[PDB]
Order: C-alpha cells, then sequence, then structure tokens
C-alpha cells in the first residue's frame, strides 16, 4: 500500500482516545436466508481528543452497517463538526470517518453506529460453536477476540493500550443464559417486540483493553462456591457435564488458586465474580478473558471415572496460568504485542506456583524444568532462534502479532523470569512485583517498568546483592538469542562460557550486542553441601576456588536448574558425580539427577563430550525411583531407540534397559500391591507409568504378563474395564502386540463403541502395536475410510503405525503408494506431519535414495502444505546417516558391555 | 440373684477386595468398619456395662480400578473379616479377660494398642485396617467370649 495517510499504516494514530463503550448485540442462533447465522449490534463509542485532526479512525472487521454510516454527537458542551464521507479500509481493518471541519482537545465526542456481521464458526471474534450432544446439533455464541478480532464484533479502538470501560448487553433467546465479563445488572427482561427474546444487561466493567472482552449466549449450567470474602466462583459446562461432578475438580481448586494469587500479588482480586466456562471444541487451549475465562473441555473438566492423573495436572496448571493473567496481564496490561513474552512467560512460570498451592503434595514447581526449561532449550540452541525482546516498530500486521506466540516467548520467558525471581530471593521479587501492580493498575506498561520496580526494591534493601543493575543483568538474557554452556575444569578452578549450539558446525549470523556473553547466576554444590554463590560476568573466562576439587571431591553447578544454562565438567568430575550417583544418590537433588542426564546428552550431541559419557550418566538408574531422572534418560535415549531399533545394537540396548528397569518395576509391583492401588504422589504415579511402559516395551516378562492378564480380564468381561486409566496406554499397546486378532478385533470393537476422546486415542494407537503384518496393512486400509477413522486422526494413525518397527515399511510403502489419491482428494490435512513421522527413521544412504525418489516421482504433482517438510525430511536424513556412521561402533560396544550380569 | 448388664458389641466389617494384576485376590485398605452407635456417632465405642461380648459381622464386596464396590466377592475373591491379634496383650479368640475400662476406636488417637482386622481369603490373611483399643486394666468390667 501507499502509506502517507494515517489509514495506510497499521497502527492507530495518537489523536483520539476511547473513554467508554455502550455495546448492545444480538445473536441469531438459527440459520437465516441461504442458511446463514447472523448477529446484530449497535455501539456508542465515546472517545476523547488529544490532538486536532479532521479524521476519525476506529477498527472494523467484516462488518456491514446501515447503508450515512455513523452518527456523531457532542456530549452537550461539544461543538460537532459534520461528516463528509465515511470510508472502509478492508486491509488495515479501519472504519475511516472523513470530516468537514475539525475537532479540538478536551471536548469528548460520541459516535453511534448500528451494524451486523457473520456469526461464523471461525473461533474468532463474535462466533458460533456447534456441538453434538445426544445426537442433536446444539449451537451457542461465544467470543475470542485474541490479539485482534474485536473489530469482528463491533467498531472500536482495538489496541491493548487504549483501555476503556464497557457497558454490555445481550439480546438473546428467552431461555438461554447470557454471560460476560461483569455480573448481570439486574434480571433478564423481556424484549419489547418478539417477547420470545430476553434482554440481559451487564454491570460496567473496569478499564480493560478489548481483547479481554467476552460474551456468551448458551444452553449451559454451572457449579458454584462463594469464597470467604464475597467473590463468586462459577464453573460453566454443558448441562450434562455439570450433572456428574465433571467440573467439580475445576472448582475444588479454583478457590485456593484465586487466594494464592491475591496474596502473591499483594492485590485483591479486581472483580465481583470469576466464571470459567468449558467449551467443547475451542482450539487455543484457553483464554484469560477478565472475569469470564474460556477453556477447552479436556482442559477444565475432569472425570474421575475415565481420566488419568495426567489429566488432573493439565486442569490445575491451566486454571493456574489463566487465573494468573487476571492480575498480571489484564489489571496491568503490556503496551504492545512485542512484549507478549513477559505476559505469557510470566504466567507460564506462576502456573506451577498457583498449581502447587492447590496440590501441595505433588511438587509441581519442579516440572517447570523438563516441561519448560529443557523443552525450550532444544529450540533456543540453533542459529534459527531469536531473542525475546523484539522492537515495537517491527510488529504491525495481525500476522506479525500472531508470530509473537513462539515457544520461546513462553518457555524461555518463564525460564528467564523464574531465574530472575530466584536470584532476587523470592520475597524481594514479590515486593517489586506488587509495587509494579499498584503503580500501573488499569494502564499500559513496557517490560522496563517491571525491571525498574524490581530495582526500586533491591535498591531499598542491603541484604542480597547483584553484580550490575537488574536491567543490565536481564538484557543479557532478553536482548540476544540462545544461552551459554558453562564449562568447569575442577582441577584448576577455571571457568568458561560459550554460546551453545548443538550443531558443532553452524553459521551463527544473528549479530549480537554483547558478543554472546551472559551475566550468569551460578549456584553450586560440593559434596551435597551448598556452596556460597558466584556470578559469571559478561566475560569469556574466569576462575574461583568454589570450582576446585581435591582427589575425592565433586562439584556440581546450577542446582534445581534455576539457571537458564547448561553445565559441562572435566572428564574427572563427571566420573566423580557418577560414582556419587551410584552409591548414595540421595545426596544430589532430584532435579539435578535429571540435569546431569539432560545436559550430558545435549553435550554429546554438540561433540563436547563423548557419546559414551552421556551413557554412563544413566548407569545410576538401577537405584532410581523418581520420575524426573528416568524421564530425562528416556527422552534423550529415544533417538537412539529409533536409529538403532532395526539394527545390530537394539539387541544389547533392549537388554540394558531391561536391566535398569527391573528393580524399579519390582519396587512398584510391591509398593502398589501387585498393581491394585496406584501411588498417591503425582510424580510417583508418573514414575509408575514410565516404569511399566519401559519394562514392557523392553521385554520384561512380568510386565508382559501383567499387560496380558489385565487385557484378558477385560475381554473376559467388557463394559467393565479393570485397567486403571493411568496404565491403559501401555497395557493396550502391549496386550495387542502380545496377541492375535482376538484382541485386535476386540480393541477395534471397543474403539468404535468409545465416545470419549481420551480412550479412543489410546485404543487407536494401541491398535498400531500388533506384530502381525497383515493386521497392520489392514489397519492402514481402514485409515483412508472416514466412515471408520476420522480424517483428522488419519495422519496420526498412519505414522503411529510407522512407529511400529514391523509397520515401518508397511506405512512407508502405503504412504508413497496412496500419495496421488491423497492430495488429489484429501488435499487442512497436515500433509507434512505425515511425511515427517514416516521418514523419521531414515538413516541409511539407501533410505535416502528412496526418499529422493518419492520426491522425483510425485513431483509433477507437488506437495505444498509441507514441501519444506519433505525437503527438511531429506535434511534430517543426512544428519542421521552421518550420526550413525560415527556413533554406531561406540554405542554398540557400550550397550554390549553394560548389559552383562 | 443380682442383675448384670451385658453388652454385645456388634462390630461390622464391610470388606472390600479386588482382583490383582496377576489375578490374585488382594484386600483393599478401603474396606469400611463401623462400630455400634453411641451418644456421638461411631468412630469410638466404650463398654459401659458389667460385661460384654464381641461379635464380628463380616460382609464383602469387590471393585475394579474404580474403587467403587458393588458386585459381591464371587471367587478366588471371596473372603470374610477376622480380627487378628495385633499389638495387644490379649485377644477375642475363644479361650475371659477383665478390664476396668474398654473402648474400641477407629482413630489411632488416644490409643494403647491395636487389633488387625484382616480379610481371610482362600490361603491368605491380608491386613486391611486397624482396630484401636483404649483399655485401662482392672476388675469391674468382664469380657465373655462367644
Ligand atoms: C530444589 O528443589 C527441590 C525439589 O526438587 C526442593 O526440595 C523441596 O524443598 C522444599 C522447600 O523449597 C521443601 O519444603 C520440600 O520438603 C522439598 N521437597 C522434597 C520432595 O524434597 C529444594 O528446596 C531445592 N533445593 C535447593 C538447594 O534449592
Ligand atoms: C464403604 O461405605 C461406603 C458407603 O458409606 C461405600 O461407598 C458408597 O457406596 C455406594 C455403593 O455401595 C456408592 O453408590 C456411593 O457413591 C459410595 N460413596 C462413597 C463415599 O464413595 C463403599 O462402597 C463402602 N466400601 C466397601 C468396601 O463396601
Ligand atoms: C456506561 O455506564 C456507566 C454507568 O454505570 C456510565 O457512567 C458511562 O458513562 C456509560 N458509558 C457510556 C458510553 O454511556
Ligand atoms: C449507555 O447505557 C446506559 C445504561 O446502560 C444509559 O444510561 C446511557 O444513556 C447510554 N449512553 C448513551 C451514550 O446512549
Ligand atoms: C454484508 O454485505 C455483503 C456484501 O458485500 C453481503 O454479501 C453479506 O451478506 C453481508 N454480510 C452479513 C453478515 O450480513
Ligand atoms: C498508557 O499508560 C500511560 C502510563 O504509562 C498513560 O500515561 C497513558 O495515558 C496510557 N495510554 C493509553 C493509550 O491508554
Ligand atoms: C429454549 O427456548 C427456545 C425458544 O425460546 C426453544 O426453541 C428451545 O428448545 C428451548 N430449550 C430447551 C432446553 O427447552
Ligand atoms: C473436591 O473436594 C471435595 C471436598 O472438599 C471432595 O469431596 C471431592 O471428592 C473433591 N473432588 C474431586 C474431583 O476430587
Ligand atoms: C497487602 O499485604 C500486606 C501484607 O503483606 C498488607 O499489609 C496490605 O494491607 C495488603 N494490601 C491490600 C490492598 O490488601
Ligand atoms: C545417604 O545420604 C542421605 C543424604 O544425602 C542421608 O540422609 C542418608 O542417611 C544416607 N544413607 C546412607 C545409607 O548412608
Ligand atoms: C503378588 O504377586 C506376586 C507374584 O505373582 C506373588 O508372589 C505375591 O504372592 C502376590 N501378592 C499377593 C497375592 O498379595
Ligand atoms: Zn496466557
Amino acid at each position: 500500500l501507499d502509506q502517507s495517510k494515517p489509514w495506510n499504516r497499521y497502527r492507530l494514530p495518537t489523536t483520539l482516545l476511547p473513554d467508554s463503550y455502550n455495546v448492545t448485540l444480538r445473536p441469531y442462533l438459527t440459520p437465516n436466508a441461504d442458511g446463514l447465522y447472523i448477529f446484530k449490534g449497535k455501539s456508542i463509542v465515546r472517545f476523547i481528543c488529544q490532538e486536532p485532526t479532521d479524521v476519525i479512525i476506529i477498527h472494523s472487521k467484516k462488518l456491514n452497517y446501515t447503508t450515512h454510516m455513523v452518527v456523531l454527537r457532542g456530549v452537550g458542551d461539544s461543538q460537532v463538526p459534520e461528516i463528509d464521507r465515511t470510508e472502509l479500509v478492508e486491509l488495515t481493518e479501519y472504519l475511516v470517518v472523513h470530516l468537514k471541519g475539525s475537532l479540538q482537545p478536551g471536548h469528548m465526542y460520541e459516535m453511534e453506529s448500528e451494524f451486523q456481521g457473520e456469526l461464523a464458526d471461525d473461533l474468532a471474534g463474535f462466533y458460533r460453536s456447534e456441538y453434538m450432544e445426544g445426537n442433536v446439533k446444539k449451537v451457542l455464541a461465544t467470543t475470542q477476540m485474541q490479539s485482534t478480532d474485536a473489530r469482528k464484533s463491533f467498531p472500536c479502538f482495538d489496541e491493548p493500550a487504549m483501555k476503556a470501560t464497557f457497558n454490555i448487553t445481550l439480546i438473546h433467546p428467552n431461555n438461554l443464559t447470557a454471560l460476560s465479563n461483569m455480573p448481570p445488572k439486574g434480571s433478564s427482561t423481556p424484549l419489547a417486540e418478539d417477547p420470545n427474546w430476553s434482554v440481559t444487561e451487564f454491570e460496567t466493567t473496569p478499564v480493560m483493553s478489548t481483547y479481554l472482552l467476552a460474551y456468551i449466549v448458551s444452553e449451559f449450567q454451572s457449579v458454584n462456591e462463594t469464597a470467604q470474602n464475597g467473590v463468586l466462583i462459577r464453573i460453566w459446562a454443558r448441562p450434562n457435564a455439570i450433572a456428574e461432578g465433571h467440573g467439580m475438580y475445576a472448582l475444588n481448586v479454583t478457590g485456593p488458586i484465586l487466594n494464592f494469587f491475591a496474596n502473591h500479588y499483594n492485590t485483591s482480586y479486581p472483580l465481583p465474580k470469576s466464571d470459567q466456562i468449558a467449551l467443547p471444541d475451542f482450539n487455543a487451549g484457553a483464554m484469560e478473558n477478565w472475569g469470564l475465562v474460556t477453556y477447552r473441555e479436556n482442559a477444565l473438566l475432569f472425570d474421575p471415572q475415565s481420566s488419568s492423573i495426567s489429566n488432573k495436572e493439565r486442569v490445575v496448571t491451566v486454571i493456574a496460568h489463566e487465573l494468573a493473567h487476571q492480575w498480571f496481564g489484564n489489571l496491568v496490561t503490556l503496551a504492545w504485542w512485542n512484549d507478549l513474552w513477559l505476559n505469557e512467560g510470566f504466567a507460564s512460570y506462576v502456573e506451577y506456583l498457583g498449581a502447587d498451592h492447590a496440590e501441595p503434595t505433588w511438587n509441581l514447581k519442579d516440572l517447570i524444568v523438563p516441561g519448560d526449561v529443557y523443552r525450550v532449550m532444544a529450540v533456543d540452541a540453533l542459529a534459527s532462534s531469536h531473542p525475546l525482546t523484539t522492537p515495537a516498530e517491527e510488529v504491525n500486521t495481525p500476522a506479525q502479532i500472531s508470530e509473537m506466540f513462539d515457544s520461546i516467548s513462553y518457555s524461555k520467558g518463564a525460564s528467564v523470569i523464574r531465574m530472575l525471581s530466584n536470584f532476587l530471593t523470592e520475597d524481594l521479587f514479590k515486593e517489586g512485583l506488587a509495587s509494579y501492580l499498584h503503580a500501573f493498575a488499569y494502564q499500559n506498561t513496557t517490560y522496563l517498568d517491571l525491571w525498574e520496580h524490581l530495582q526500586k526494591a533491591v535498591d531499598a534493601q542491603t541484604s542480597i546483592r547483584l553484580p550490575d543493575t537488574v536491567r543490565a543483568i536481564m538484557d543479557r538474557w532478553t536482548l540476544q538469542m540462545g544461552f551459554p554452556v558453562i564449562t568447569v575444569d575442577t582441577k584448576t578452578g577455571n571457568i568458561s562460557q560459550k554460546h551453545f549450539l548443538l550443531d558443532s558446525e553452524s553459521n551463527v549470523t544473528r549479530s549480537s550486542a554483547f558478543d554472546y556473553l551472559w551475566i550468569v547466576p551460578i549456584s553450586s554444590i560440593k559434596n551435597g553441601v551448598m556452596q556460597d554463590h558466584y556470578w559469571l560476568r559478561d566475560v569469556s573466562q574466569a576462575q574461583n576456588d568454589l570450582f576446585k576439587t581435591a582427589s575425592d571431591d565433586w562439584v556440581l553447578l546450577n542446582v534445581n536448574v534455576t539457571g537458564y544454562f547448561q553445565v559441562n565438567y572435566d572428564e574427572d568430575n563427571w566420573r566423580m558425580i557418577q560414582h556419587q550417583l551410584q552409591t548414595n544418590l540421595s545426596v544430589i537433588p532430584v532435579i539435578n539427577r535429571a540435569q546431569v542426564i539432560y545436559d550430558s546428552f545435549n553435550l554429546a550431541t554438540a561433540h563436547m563430550v563423548p557419546v559414551t559419557l552421556a551413557l554412563d550418566n544413566t548407569l545410576f538408574l538401577n537405584g532410581e525411583k523418581e520420575y524426573m531422572p528416568w524421564q530425562a534418560a528416556l527422552s534423550s535415549l529415544s533417538y537412539f531407540s529409533l536409529m538403532f531399533d532395526r539394527s545390530e545394537v537394539y539387541g544389547p540396548m533392549k537388554k540394558y534397559l531391561r536391566k535398569q528397569v527391573e528393580p524399579l518395576f519390582q519396587h512398584f509391583e510391591t509398593l502398589t500391591k501387585n498393581w491394585t492401588e496406584r501411588p498417591e504422589n503425582l510424580m510417583d504415579q508418573y514414575s509408575e507409568i514410565n516404569a511399566i511402559s519401559t519394562a514392557c516395551s523392553n521385554g520384561l516378562p512380568q510386565c508382559e504378563n501383567l499387560a496380558k492378564t489385565l487385557f484378558d480380564q477385560w475381554m473376559s468381561d467388557p463394559e467393565n474395564n479393570p485397567i486403571h486409566p493411568n496404565l491403559r496406554s501401555t497395557i493396550y499397546c502391549n496386550a495387542i502386540a502380545q496377541g492375535g486378532q482376538d484382541q485386535w478385533d476386540f480393541a477395534w470393537g471397543q474403539l468404535q463403541q468409545a465416545q470419549l476422546v481420551n480412550e479412543a486415542d489410546k485404543l487407536r494407537s494401541a491398535l498400531a502395536c500388533s506384530n502381525e503384518v497383515w493386521l497392520l496393512n489392514r489397519y492402514l486400509g481402514y485409515t483412508l475410510n472416514p466412515d471408520l477413522i476420522r480424517k483428522q486422526d488419519a495422519t496420526s494413525t498412519i505414522n503411529s503405525i510407522a512407529s511400529n518397527v514391523i509397520g515401518q515399511p508397511l506405512a512407508w510403502d502405503f504412504v508413497q503408494s496412496n500419495w496421488k489419491k491423497l492430495f488429489q482428494d484429501y488435499g487442512s490435512f497436515s500433509f507434512s506431519n505425515l511425511i515427517q513421522g514416516v521418514t523419521r527413521r531414515f538413516s541409511s544412504e539407501f533410505e535416502l535414495q528412496q526418499l529422493e525418489q518419492f520426491k522425483k516421482n510425485n513431483m509433477d504433482v507437488g506437495f505444498g502444505s509441507g514441501t519444506r517438510a519433505l525437503e527438511q525430511a531429506l535434511e534430517k536424513t543426512k544428519a542421521n546417516i552421518k550420526w550413525v556412521k560415527e556413533n554406531k561402533e561406540v554405542v554398540l560396544n557400550w550397550f554390549i558391555e553394560h548389559s552383562l550380569v | 440373684p443380682s442383675f448384670l448388664t451385658h453388652t454385645i458389641v456388634n462390630i461390622t466389617i464391610g470388606l472390600g477386595m479386588k482382583r490383582s494384576g496377576y489375578g490374585q485376590p488382594i484386600a483393599s485398605t478401603l474396606s469400611n468398619i463401623t462400630l455400634p452407635m453411641q451418644d456421638n456417632n461411631t468412630d469410638v465405642y466404650c463398654v459401659r456395662s458389667d460385661q460384654f461380648s464381641v461379635y464380628v459381622h463380616s460382609t464383602c464386596k469387590s471393585a475394579l480400578w474404580d474403587n467403587v464396590f458393588k458386585r459381591n466377592c464371587t471367587d478366588v475373591l471371596d473372603a470374610t473379616a477376622v480380627i487378628k491379634t495385633g499389638t495387644c496383650p490379649f485377644s477375642f479368640d475363644k479361650l475371659y479377660l477383665t478390664f476396668n475400662k474398654f473402648c474400641l476406636s477407629l482413630s489411632p488417637v488416644g490409643a494403647n494398642c491395636k487389633f488387625d482386622v484382616a480379610a481371610r481369603t482362600r490361603t491368605n490373611d491380608q491386613v486391611v485396617r486397624s482396630l484401636y483399643v483404649i483399655y485401662e486394666e482392672g476388675d469391674s468390667i468382664v469380657l465373655v467370649p462367644r
């Protein structure tokens, strides 16, 4: 476009600011002419001038009006100029008002407009969601103005900065229930005409920023409690879901969490009530609409009679994240989307904090490490990565805004902020946190404003101390991509710091102020005793006698991995840590037992340590009973169990893993009374899950026994499942592998009968585990029949069959045989998630030839939707081919040696 | 002939059992055990008469991983409640104790010793819950077996 006029640039001018909106809108939940759903509305926006101009610019998206176009009235006092034309720019979604005359500061003006738009099902703006209950198509009206999409509901100033107050009303079908940010003003009143309609008026909101707006007309009901402070808490779900305490858990914990955050913020909950609604389809996990927070059902509801413990954690930690935003994000909103990282990153950290308060006994807090820290480290360790802080001038198009939702501006964000709260000693962090809130309540902020208030707090205190200023320390982490690998020569005491990529040979090009150096907070432990503390300055090398050892003595850095960095040691300290882990492993904290495994493997990948070394860091597992260290070993090990699983090394490797697990399997067998009562501690349950899964997939007799015996019991009496949801995934995916068509055909029966998505998903995957070639090929056939398997779950199923070592060539041939038919018909299909997961194993020059061919063969009919998924699959193979030719002999010999008894 | 007051402490144990992963009958610790109602409501009973007899009323139900117990113990699952000699220097098993105070409690709180209520399966005795007893020894209140 040709920008020179304030309606060809993507940002709203600073000329006029909104004071308050009067917004009435009416959803038609029954198809219209041509079978079209519509909503009608009428807004009275009241802006204020800040600098004179002859033009008015509000946001407006996909909305028809009344063929003037808007009425302008001056609040009594005001002099109202007249309206020339009244254009509509469909690119920079503006409703442009051209004026004959001008308008000046101080005087507020009111703009009236009535309109209507498509109440489509795009899960965006004001939209409809159709859901099947019984066998009826029900339809409700919900909102999802996230980033933009408020314009898609009514003309307004849709930027997160321009906060305003909102008077909301919903004209709706007489017997449905109207919901919004604030409680209903009074009771719902019969509409003048069409007395089959009611009118529900809502109390005026605080000063929010659109995009936190929510209105819902539905057939829903609720469960509710009232916390000892007057605030009303309500869990909204479908009437049936409410019948059985499906929403009970999500109410049980909503209160406690709501308290925690009140205290942790030294701020009272800023609204009269807190509604959390469970929508059946709702894509984006959840939405923190102020007062009325939307969740996908699997995320908010919990069935104790058909859900795993895994499902419980998901509920607590997502209510936590979303209720967290109720202060930090909505009460004090970040200025622009460029600083989104702070908002989401923060809530991504306090998730666990709030969660932990609800389930004190679970030890969530820890989970941040593997679920967030190491997770994001995998993507922040390539040249492809980027830094959290991106300049505002570089974020404009609604597209650019959306790309602000990386895993970095979420997990990195959380890690970074977690480490911050850690080197300022919590208490202090909360003080700055609070002064920040009170200071900017009901107004915009940048991330620098929080950095300041944390200084204001460290400055006012003499107890703890940092090297440089808070902002100085943070900038090392927020302004440049990646993280360092801290290296320690325990013989001397020397210390290194270096930008850590795992691709030893890389064209890192993103130029960096600071030269990729960090100010690193380094806790440490020497022989279980906690050392003092150190800070790596933005310098390459250093030294301290904290990191020096005797003959028999080990150091170990980054306790509880509260430091966004990876530690490497000299080849002797490792060996000392290994020996410690072998004997009394209780000495090293459990999160570090994880760390040592996570780190050594990533190091081995980067060629900083021998592949064999990371391997020795798993020998201590025969005495390990806790989820996190084991989970670490598996994650990092499963790439091995995929390169070598059709090879000469799978033999000993499979043997080795059986050796390491048996004692753990034994422990749980006993602790759990022959698998009749699951452990209590969430993380202990998580361990039993992996305990079994590993024992079975590696051929441990009693495990295979257990799985069979249980499944037999199930077919011996279906409709009464004896297998605990925790174990179903593993038991199924083994019983079936351990048997013939009797079981497969049975599972297939249960699958088609199943109406709960959890089970369906467990079965569907289990079915792919049969070692019967013909059964797999038959299953591959079913895969393309929407009558039996859902096209959405088709790609999932196919390469879930390719996961099976026997099904590998089956799926490969299938995929590359049925390619035409596919595209030519089924061509959203996720054509790329398929080809990746199928060629996922290719690691031989020959397999590359085949892949190279498939490209050439199906070339005249390209791939699109993925192509870079095919080309990139061709990439991952090269890597694999190389990694194997190098690592094979060593890995083989290692697994061979450490399997003997 | 002086009139004595005899109480029959009808303590009823509602066993709960479930088929193990290996198909064994293992007794769940979730089995209910209720005492005769007194002034309060259960959780504690104190013998307040001249003498007393202890009678154990055992039921039995089974459940799957859902810990909901409806169908009754068919078998290898069938079992009945027995009050094993726990950590007390005496037992009910026929063989005339005498106390100055005798109280049965579900709470371990305020307790001397405890009895082990167990499920007597076929070839197995599995402890399920504990029966706490508060006793002060004397010669005023007798205990008649059977
Ligand atoms: C590192 O994290 C561990 C958890 O993995 C912490 O251990 C807990 O510490 C809390 C206090 O922070 C205690 O209340 C708990 O009893 C501990 N939990 C368990 C399960 O042991 C530990 O505090 C942290 N260690 C250091 C040195 O910071
Ligand atoms: C212990 O007693 C309780 C009843 O007080 C049983 O739990 C209830 O059992 C009925 C069916 O018998 C269910 O419909 C209720 O929903 C249960 N309520 C609760 C609190 O769970 C329980 O089955 C008994 N246990 C045994 C082994 O008999
Ligand atoms: C919204 O309602 C409040 C009264 O609760 C009023 O003060 C405010 O001016 C109203 N806004 C508009 C645009 O009329
Ligand atoms: C907005 O609505 C309120 C009541 O909700 C009403 O009193 C007021 O007149 C309205 N403001 C305008 C500008 O119409
Ligand atoms: C808006 O106007 C368009 C003409 O461009 C018309 O086709 C459409 O039906 C209208 N949309 C709605 C939701 O009324
Ligand atoms: C945003 O907050 C600032 C204070 O940082 C305040 O002065 C300003 O008026 C606000 N701007 C808007 C557009 O609301
Ligand atoms: C509620 O009311 C509408 C008409 O106002 C009706 O069509 C609908 O069937 C009613 N819903 C129920 C559950 O009765
Ligand atoms: C929630 O707590 C109540 C008692 O406060 C308890 O009875 C109920 O079982 C709990 N709900 C769930 C789903 O665990
Ligand atoms: C915040 O908590 C402090 C105690 O830490 C208390 O003194 C203060 O009154 C609280 N502020 C509010 C608004 O409740
Ligand atoms: C092992 O070490 C832990 C502390 O690390 C200690 O509590 C425990 O007593 C030790 N056990 C043995 C057998 O030495
Ligand atoms: C649990 O299983 C083991 C192995 O089958 C067996 O030896 C043991 O007796 C079982 N425990 C029971 C029946 O309580
Ligand atoms: Zn969020």
